[PDB]
């Protein structure tokens, strides 16, 4: 094989990260990471950032809408934009030879977009459809809702713009939401297969601009409770969690483990995932189709753990307090050491696998250089994940049975039980 | 630019939605196009060399076949196209009764007047030439209006323009005769733009509208199949029995002072000319000859089967055949002189052609259906 | 100089259905012939005899031509 | 669409259809 | 007696070699063109089979093997009922203008 | 009231591909020269008609200028003969209807340009009758000027027979027989009455070929496209 | 009406095949002759009776029309 | 490769050469055809036409 | 650091043979997990009319628990240790193959040659699987595509063995015992005929000692008549015109004989794929769309989704393309979709090509991205081409492709060729085969 | 299940060259389509012929007549 190189890192007086592996590939993928996801929208400008991912390649400053549709596919690049409840993502794709091409591109997608009236207008109704065809999965229903009864201010807000406001963003609210988000305290410049210099060079010249958060979030108040949207499909869709820990404590690691104890997913094709403690327990009073697992988000604000539930129309009953009472008497302490170490080696792994692929390792080194700092190689991780201890791990399915309650469900909910009858 | 909005209009003759099962009995309505266009087609080139004066028009005649470059094979496409178009006229018309098709209304009333300008065009087609048979054919059809009371006497003097078919009359025949294709030919636009509303029946009877076709490529090439044979048919008759569906008489120059012997319509009017001459009262005869070609616009108003096709009905199919050979028998009995046994075998036929139509067809009809429970 | 035609007729009046209208002719012929006053003739035979040779005639008179 | 086998980051781009991760 | 003959016409007609039930050949019209609205989804899709398929038989000029003719005795009048109801609310709807 | 028809005599021109016989034209041609252009009209034909059908070109300039027609008017504005050209409609029996028929007996000679087609039969008929004439059965009387001919109608012809053996003698040198006469005559004047003959069935067996090439060839292509349909197969599939 | 809008079909399957793929004239004479010959057997008594008939009907007026044409009887009787 | 799969590939893939095909072919037919059945009828006919009885008169 | 010179920096991909013929295949690089697995040449083509569906049962089978790890041990040894166990069939391949930690590399191909060589295929377990499969082919039936694709394939190559689906008639599921999937098994999984391939941290002769070691104890050749051959299959000019009217879209295929994994034209027909493209409406592009079809498909939304594809088997392929659209869009979408072909076909202009060329090349780097991927690639590269391919090599290919080209093959593969086409939905509107066929040649 | 829809068989209508279930078209086509697309080559051909004499003829109407050639001299 080839020699390993260090990942690179800066910290421009503005605060503004800066990160580049070379690795030598043949193609080079650059990251623009911004904090600039849902919670940072306000009780009035909700959908903006949903508009603004799908607004990508509208005329810019210096490239036209066409310029920039053309011209990145003719060398057969690619200018992806990924949100997140917290943070905006634009990424390109493309040949080590046409990096600068793309570059030049994207800085005018996030410095120097004019959203004009009749252009913006016209955009407006692929909400409609990019909602739509993500409201497929019943997942999104279920997570869409859970946010905004757990939380509050900022983080109850969706990913996708509500039906009321699909049409009414203004352009006036692009440029408003661009100035505010899109400054260099809330911003990571993320390169892999580039040089140091030119990412820097680049950065300085013209990405260099006003540098202090126009908005800032709120502290994400957990209220807590339940929403039910009833809709007769042939199965039904319920999740509940409780308060959890932040990313960036010891604490969200005691989660992480406590989720590959109970339920990951399948690991095996076909399996009848014989290991998974939640759909074990839930195996066998209920004899049919169903499925259990473990939900565990955790953002720089707060976090959320529970568990997922698409069980039969009659059997929610039976499969949400089943797979409950099995959280419980881990609580209660019921946890070999066997369990913790298998446990261990999932996450372990299930983290490792999940940088393989430069498409992930870029999302995770523009995660840290957003969420917190500067680069934490995976040796450290590896290690933090042996250092959480097997009390933590109680301690956390304690916060668990303990902790404040958030249901969300859908689907036919006559033999589903609310959160006081759980 | 490209003038590419209103060959769109070709919608209903490309992309058309067709029936898959339509016969050959659906062949005759393009046939009977290429026998219009044909037939104008000639026409005008025999018009570069006719004229109309009764002191010429004989002389013309003969300058087109014999001095005139190919005039011959352009007057016998012509006069042998009149037969063809009307061949193909009581194929296409027998279909409509059979298959139920005179249900399109519209369609099918349209029908009935373009048969009548058909029969109109060619009655004076046949006078222009000025033949013995040419002038007592227009002497003794036309005279049947003065049967009409009061009015008639006058009335056929007025299309005469004088008291005899003479000069006077040739000439505005040839006129008429000139202008009415064209008038075939815008009224033929109309009766498919109606028929375009519905699309096709077919042999069944039965909505094909969850089995259909483009017309192209399949009944395009179907049809340029069944105008080839059409083609054939006529340069048969041209180029090996030119005068075989003509009178001899008409190749003797008129002569208002001596009448022919057996003086008698062209062939595709011979059935009609048998159920006038069955009436001994001339008024009587001459509605009847009315009744035997507009009893067409009644038909719809008889149909009493609930299924539309004959298809399906043995009984109708038998008395249809019966009224196609009592046709062929009128025809037959109409070229022959009006003497024993013919009279009485022209009365039976014409009595049987309306009792057919009007008594007997719908009442098979009817016990058709009392038979299937209907 | 002689006529093909005035030999093949001769030939022809042989066959058995020429003699047999010839015999009616002579035959009615008489009757009508020998009669007083009586308004017919025996045109008609005379045909139905012409006709019976002609046919024949036609049928090989246009060899000696 | 199917069912029987069971046992938020929102996506949308220029080039690829949207993911909900 | 009569149901000699209909048995006769009934196969003389010879729908049946078609794969047609009598209900089939109906003439299409407002009455018709309604009840068959109200056919029930299986009855309706059946029907426009039968018709499907005997519009290409008689496009082949061919028809089916002896076997799968139309059987008199097995001959369901589907249609019926559903016809008779429209026509009385028509007779109905008339009576009351009257 | 009785009348008897034609029979078929079997022309050199009879079948549908046979063409005229251009050598008995030409001698029928003399026939009608000879002994009929002195009460019979043939108003639609001319001696360069003639040309390339069954003389020279040189040979019917001859036949021309054998007749005085007139012509004019001159200077003086009066009317002139002179010889016969090439564009000259042979020439005419009598001035009008009422000479012919002042000069026979009441009876007008016909024009014979069409004759052969202006009656039932054509030159089945015209040999017939020229051949046909004999004798009026007992009972039969006739006028003065009438002739018994038993195929014309109403045997009654007031045409004098007009051809008996030599009554004229031919170029070529053939036997001038009476029937080998009306035989001449008559392929003449189906020529006469219908020039474009030969040319016609000529094109006949051009069209007869042709259709027989073409018309499988479409019928091919026809069942080339429908081919698609008449194999197809269908399936219904209901659910439950 | 065209294609799209012309009815409602559910649950049917057509199989086809490449013009080029297939032969123009299959089992012409030997499937076409007996359904043919089945076609005349199917409708002949319905057509050919009324044309039957019509030949009759024909001959007979025809040759019926050439007795009254022709001539008398008795052998006599134009006198006594 | 058979007479029709070169007549194919040859003349008929391009609609260009096709059309010149059906040009060039209809010119060398129809020479052959009206020769060939002029000739037909001519024999059919033979001795009665001015160009068989053409020479006695010169 | 170029492109250029970035292709020679590619850890060139290092393969062994056993005497017994699995040949093992590895790619190195200094990733701390790997991916290993089995790959075969086995499945539906290689299936006949009666044990049809068999691959697809092995395939369930397969991971239930071997003679050696009874039960769901199998199972719980891999889940246990943190690894990924994953396996699928296609018409001509079949691959197992484990995601793992590069210090379980010893442990992860031992279990691998315990799942081939010694499965239990329990009596109770096939009849749990046969409930299964049942239930697995009720899902498909509601999922046009691959409705569409199973139809493309069965009136494509119709009377032949590749015409058959994976998954094999709902019949046989119900009646296949294990006689005929031991038979199968043994029958087809020969050493020679299979490859062991891994990628990420590991050095080439490693794995091979361990192939030496779990599987030297495999079937390590075969018996003379026995072991099969391919016959061609007979590519039909054909239509298959599933109406389904309650349905909410249209889905329809059509394609052309593709030319077969062998052959070097499908370097040309990838490149001419890529200019005429794919799209949904969810892209962002719209109008702006380099490839026409898709522009005018954007602007007029002839349809909602539309990909072109070239699916490869042994000596033939499906080149053509998928759509689906509104009942009444198809004709159009059709027509302009041909229309593209043709352009192709008779003027492909350079520029265009161009695009093509870097939009490929673009694919195949960022498609080798992971283990998962390399590993799946060495797995087939063996089973299909013999060796394994450098992506300088690709690139040397690519590189020559231009207009000339890219029109001289489409045109030998396009141009008045029959295709063969599956329609299922409200297809009323779809073309008459005689119209689409006409859509395939020029100068109107 | 949908994978019970087998194609029915053609080989009843199929053209010989095409009839091995075991042998590529690709050969065979090259003369499939040479001999159809022949046909119709041939029939343009004829009808060519033909529709040039029918033409000619019609032309030729208009041109001078023997009666006016007679004079011209
Ligand atoms: C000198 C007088 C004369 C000559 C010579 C003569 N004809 Fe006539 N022809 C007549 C007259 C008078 C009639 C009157 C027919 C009638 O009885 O009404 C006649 C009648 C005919 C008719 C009868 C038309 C019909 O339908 O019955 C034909 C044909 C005819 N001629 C042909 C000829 C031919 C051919 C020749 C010589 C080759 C000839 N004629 C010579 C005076 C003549
Ligand atoms: C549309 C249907 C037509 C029919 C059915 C028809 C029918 C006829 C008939 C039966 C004749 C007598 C032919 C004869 O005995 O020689 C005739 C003569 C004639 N027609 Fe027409 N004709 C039609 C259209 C036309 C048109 C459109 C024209 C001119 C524009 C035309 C011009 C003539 C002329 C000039 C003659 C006299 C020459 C002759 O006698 O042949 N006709 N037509
Ligand atoms: C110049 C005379 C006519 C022309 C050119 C003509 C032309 C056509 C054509 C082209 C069609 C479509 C093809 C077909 O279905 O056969 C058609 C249909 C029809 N015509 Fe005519 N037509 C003429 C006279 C008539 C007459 C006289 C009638 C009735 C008395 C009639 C009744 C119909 C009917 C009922 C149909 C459609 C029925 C079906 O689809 O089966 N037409 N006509
Ligand atoms: C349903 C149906 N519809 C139509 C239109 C046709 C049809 C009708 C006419 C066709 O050719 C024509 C021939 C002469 C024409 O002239 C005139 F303008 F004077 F008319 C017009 C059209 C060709 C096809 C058909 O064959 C069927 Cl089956």
């Amino acid at each position: 094989p080839p020699h390993p190189q260090d990942l690179e890192f800066t910290r421009l007086p503005n605060g503004l990260v800066i990160a580049s592996l070379e690795n030598y590939a043949p193609a080079s993928r650059i990251g623009l990471f911004i904090k600039a996801g849902s919670r940072y929208e306000n009780s009035n400008n909700l959908g903006t950032s949903h508009l603004l991912r799908l607004a990508s390649s509208l005329t810019t400053k210096g490239a036209s809408s066409f310029k920039i549709t053309r011209g990145i596919e003719a060398v057969g690049g690619k200018l992806s934009v990924t949100s997140t409840r917290e943070n905006m993502a634009y990424t390109v794709e493309c040949l080590r030879d046409d990096v600068d091409i793309l570059m030049e591109f994207l800085l005018n997608v996030t410095t120097a977009p004019e959203f004009r009236r009749w252009e913006v207008a016209a955009l407006q109704p692929q909400l409609r459809i990019d909602k739509a065809v993500a409201l497929q999965n019943p997942q999104a229903h279920v997570i869409e809702n859970l946010h905004a009864a757990a939380y509050r201010n900022a983080l109850a807000n969706s990913l996708y713009c509500p039906d009321y406001r699909i049409g009414k963003v203004t352009p006036v609210e692009l440029h408003d939401y661009v100035q505010n988000h899109f400054t260099s305290a809330r911003m990571a410049l993320i390169g892999l297969g580039v040089s140091h210099p030119v990412l820097k060079q680049v950065a300085e010249q013209f990405l260099n601009i006003r540098g202090g958060l126009g908005l800032s979030g709120a502290k994400a108040k957990y209220h807590g409770g339940e929403i039910r949207e009833q809709n007769g499909d042939s199965l039904v869709h319920a999740a509940l969690v409780a308060e959890s820990a932040a990313i960036g404590s010891a604490e969200a690691n005691a989660f992480s483990v406590l989720q590959h104890v109970l339920g990951a997913g399948p690991h095996v094709k076909r399996g009848s995932n014989a290991t998974s403690s939640l759909y074990q327990a839930v195996a066998k009073g209920v004899h049919q189709p169903f499925d259990v697992s473990a939900f565990n988000a955790s953002y720089s604000d707060s976090g959320l753990f529970g568990f997922y539930t698409i069980s039969q129309a009659a059997s929610a009953g039976d499969v949400i307090k089943a797979a409950y009472n099995q959280v419980k008497t881990i609580a209660q302490g019921n946890l070999s050491n066997p369990d913790v170490q298998a446990a261990k080696n999932k996450l372990k792994a299930g983290y490792l696998m999940s940088v393989e692929s430069s498409e992930g390792f870029l999302d995770e080194v523009g995660s840290q250089a957003l969420a917190a700092g500067s680069y934490t190689p995976p040796s450290t991780v590896l290690q933090q994940i042996d250092a959480v201890a097997d009390a933590d791990v109680i301690n956390a399915a304690k916060k668990f049975v303990s902790g404040r309650k958030s249901m969300a469900a859908s689907g036919n909910l006559g033999h589903t039980p609310f959160i006081d009858e759980l | 630019k490209s003038h590419p909005l209103m060959k769109i209009v070709n919608n209903a003759f490309i992309d058309l939605p067709a029936p898959s099962n339509i016969s050959s009995w659906w062949n005759f309505g393009s046939l009977l196009g290429i026998c219009l266009i044909l037939q104008i087609l000639t026409g005008l080139f025999l018009a570069m060399h006719y004229t109309s004066d009764t002191t010429t028009a004989f002389s013309s005649v003969t300058h087109i076949c014999r001095d005139v470059n190919y005039g011959w094979i352009i007057r016998y496409m012509h006069a042998n196209g009149a037969s063809m178009f009307f061949i193909c006229l009581y194929m296409h018309v027998g279909r409509g009764l059979y298959y139920g098709s005179y249900t399109f209304l519209e369609t099918w009333n349209i029908g009935v007047i373009l048969l009548l300008t058909v029969m109109a065009t060619a009655f004076m087609g046949y006078v222009l030439p000025w033949g013995q048979m040419s002038f007592w054919g227009a002497t003794v059809i036309t005279n049947l209006l003065s049967a009409i009371p009061y009015i008639g006497t006058n009335l056929v003097e007025w299309i005469w323009g004088g008291f005899s078919v003479d000069k006077a009359t040739l000439t505005r025949f040839f006129a008429f005769h000139f202008i009415l294709p064209f008038i075939i030919m815008a009224i033929a636009m109309v009766h498919l733009l109606f028929l375009h509303e519905t699309g096709s029946n077919n042999p069944t009877g039965i909505s094909s509208d969850v089995d259909k076709i483009p017309f192209h490529p399949y009944y395009t090439i179907k049809d340029i199949l069944g105008a080839l044979l059409l083609i054939l048919a006529l340069m048969l008759l041209v180029l090996f029995a030119p005068d075989l569906l003509g009178d001899p008489d008409n190749y003797t120059p008129a002569n208002p002072l001596n009448t022919p012997p057996h003086i008698k319509p062209e062939w595709y009017f011979l059935f009609a000319y048998a159920i006038l001459r069955s009436i001994p009262n001339k008024l009587g005869g001459v509605l009847a000859l009315a009744f035997s070609i507009l009893i067409l616009a009644l038909i719809p108003l008889l149909h009493t089967s609930k299924q539309r096709s004959m298809m399906f009905r043995p009984l109708s199919q038998c008395l249809f055949w019966a009224l196609v050979a009592d046709l062929l028998t009128l025809t037959w009995i109409g070229g022959q002189p009006v003497e024993h046994p013919y009279i009485t075998i022209g009365q039976l036929a014409s009595v049987l052609y309306f009792l057919l139509i009007l008594v007997l067809m719908p009442t098979a009809g009817t016990i058709e259906n009392k038979l299937l429970k209907w | 100089l002689v006529d093909p035609l005035t030999t093949v007729r001769e030939q022809c009046e042989q066959l058995e259905k020429c003699v047999k209208a010839r015999e009616r002719l002579e035959l009615c012929d008489e009757r009508v012939s020998s009669r007083s006053q009586t308004e017919e003739d025996c045109t008609e035979e005379l045909l139905d005899f012409l006709h019976a040779r002609d046919h024949c005639v036609a049928h090989k008179l246009f060899n000696s031509l | 669409l199917c069912r029987e086998s069971l046992r938020l980051v929102a996506s949308v781009s220029l080039n690829v259809p949207a993911s909900v991760r | 007696w009569l149901e000699g003959i209909r048995k006769w016409y009934y196969n003389a007609a010879g729908f049946n070699k078609l794969g047609l039930m009598r209900d089939d050949t109906i003439h299409e019209n407002d009455d018709v063109k309604e009840a068959i609205r109200r056919l029930p989804e299986n009855l309706y899709d059946d029907r426009v089979f039968r018709i499907k398929r005997a519009l290409d038989l008689s496009m082949r000029q061919q028809i089916l093997p002896k076997e799968q003719w139309t059987k008199y005795e097995e001959d369901k009048s589907y249609l019926e009922p559903y016809l008779k109801e429209v026509i009385r609310e028509r007779k109905e709807r008339e009576e009351w203008a009257k | 009231d009785l009348e008897l028809h034609p029979p078929s005599y079997p022309w050199s021109h009879r079948g549908l591909l046979s063409s005229l016989d251009h050598t008995s034209i030409r001698r029928g041609f003399q026939v009608y020269k000879q002994v009929c252009s002195s009460c019979h009209s043939m108003d639609y034909v001319a001696y360069r008609h003639l040309v390339g059908v069954c003389y020279t070109e040189d040979e019917a300039k001859a036949l021309a200028e054998e007749v005085e027609v007139q012509d004019g008017p001159n200077e003086d504005g009066e009317m002139f003969m002179r010889p016969g050209k090439l564009s000259d409609y042979f020439p005419k029996p009598y001035p009008n209807p009422e000479a012919a028929r002042a000069a026979n007996n009441g009876a007008l000679p016909p024009d014979l340009s069409y004759i052969v087609r202006a009656r039932h039969g054509g030159e089945d008929y015209v040999f017939s009758l020229l051949t046909g004439y004999c004798e009026p059965p007992t009972g039969v009387s006739l006028r003065e000027g009438l002739y018994f001919n038993p195929y014309f109608p109403g045997q009654a012809i007031g045409m004098a027979p007009p051809i008996y053996n030599e009554v004229l003698e031919f170029d070529d040198g053939t036997p001038a027989t009476m029937s080998q006469v009306a035989k001449d005559v008559c392929t003449f004047l189906r020529w006469a009455a219908e020039p474009e003959h030969d040319h016609r069935k000529r094109m006949g067996l051009k069209m007869l070929l042709m259709m027989g090439l073409l018309l499988p060839l479409v019928y091919a292509m026809k069942r080339h496209k429908w081919s698609v349909l008449k194999s197809r197969k269908l399936a219904y599939r209901p659910p439950k | 009406r065209q294609f799209g809008h012309l009815t409602r079909v559910r649950h049917v399957i057509t199989y086809s095949l490449s013009p080029f793929e297939q032969r123009a004239f299959p089992h012409y004479f030997s499937k076409g002759i007996p359904n043919v010959l089945r076609r005349t057997r199917a409708c002949i008594l319905r057509v050919a009776p009324p044309f039957v008939a019509f030949y009759l009907v024909y001959t007979w007026g025809t040759q019926e029309f050439e007795k009254s044409k022709r001539k008398n009887p008795a052998a006599y009787e134009n006198d006594r | 490769p058979t007479l029709t799969a070169r007549l194919y590939s040859l003349l008929f893939r391009r609609t260009s050469t096709f059309a010149l095909t059906i040009v060039v072919g209809a010119l060398f037919f129809e020479r052959a055809f009206d020769q060939g059945a002029d000739a037909i009828y001519e024999h059919i006919n033979e001795g009665k036409l001015w160009k068989h009885i053409k020479h006695k008169y010169e | 650091a170029t492109y250029a010179q970035a292709l020679q920096s590619v850890p060139e991909t290092q393969v062994s043979q056993l005497d017994n013929g699995l040949r093992v295949a590895s790619e190195q690089s200094s990733q701390p997990t790997c991916t290993v697995g089995v790959w075969i040449d086995a499945g539906s083509r290689y299936e006949s009319e009666k044990n049809n569906g068999a691959g697809y049962f092995v395939e369930h089978l397969a991971f239930k628990g071997t003679k050696n790890r009874p039960g769901n041990a199998l199972e719980k040894e891999v889940e246990s240790m943190g690894a990924h166990l994953n396996a699928y069939s296609t018409r001509e391949h079949t691959a197992y193959y484990i995601k793992a930690l590069s210090k379980d590399l010893p442990k992860a191909v031992e279990l691998l040659a315990d799942i081939v060589q010694n499965c239990s295929l329990e009596d109770s377990q096939i009849e749990k699987e046969r409930d299964v499969i049942l239930q697995e082919l009720q899902e498909n039936d509601t999922s046009m595509r691959d409705v569409v694709f199973n139809y493309l394939h069965a009136t494509a190559f119709q009377g032949t063995p590749l015409a058959q689906s994976v998954e094999g008639p709902s019949e046989n599921v119900r009646k296949l015992s294990r006689a005929d999937l031991t038979e199968y098994l043994s029958r087809h999984y020969k050493a020679p005929r299979m490859v062991l391939a891994a990628a990420g941290g590991l050095e080439h002769r490693q794995l091979l000692d361990l192939a030496q070691k779990h599987f030297s104890g495999l079937s390590g050749t075969y018996d003379e008549d026995a072991v099969p051959t391919l016959s061609p299959c007979r590519f039909t000019g054909s239509q298959i015109c599933h109406r389904e009217d309650g349905l909410p879209l249209a889905h329809v295929a059509i394609a052309v004989e593709g030319p077969g994994w062998a052959h070097p034209d499908n370097v040309a027909l990838q490149v001419a794929n890529a200019i005429i493209g794919h799209y949904d409406c969810t892209y962002g592009g719209g109008a702006h769309l380099s490839s026409p079809l898709a522009s005018i498909a954007a602007t007029n939304k002839l349809c909602q989704s539309f990909q072109t594809f070239n699916i490869c088997y042994a000596d033939t392929g499906l080149l053509g393309a998928h759509f689906v659209c509104d009942h009444m869009s198809i004709d159009d979408m059709m027509f302009v979709l041909q229309g593209q072909w043709m352009r192709l076909c008779t003027s492909a202009t350079e520029s265009e090509v161009l695009r093509g060329k870097n939009l490929l090349r673009n694919a195949l780097v960022s498609h080798l991205d992971g283990t998962t991927p390399v590993c799946e690639d060495i797995g087939r590269s063996l089973l299909t081409y013999g060796r394994r391919i450098p992506l300088a090599e690709w690139e040397s290919r690519i590189a020559e492709v231009d207009a000339r080209v890219v029109r001289e093959v489409c045109s030998k593969y396009f141009y008045d060729q029959c295709p063969a086409v599956a329609g299922f939905g409200p297809i009323e509107q779809l073309p008459d085969y005689n119209r689409i066929r006409s859509g395939m040649f020029w100068l109107r």
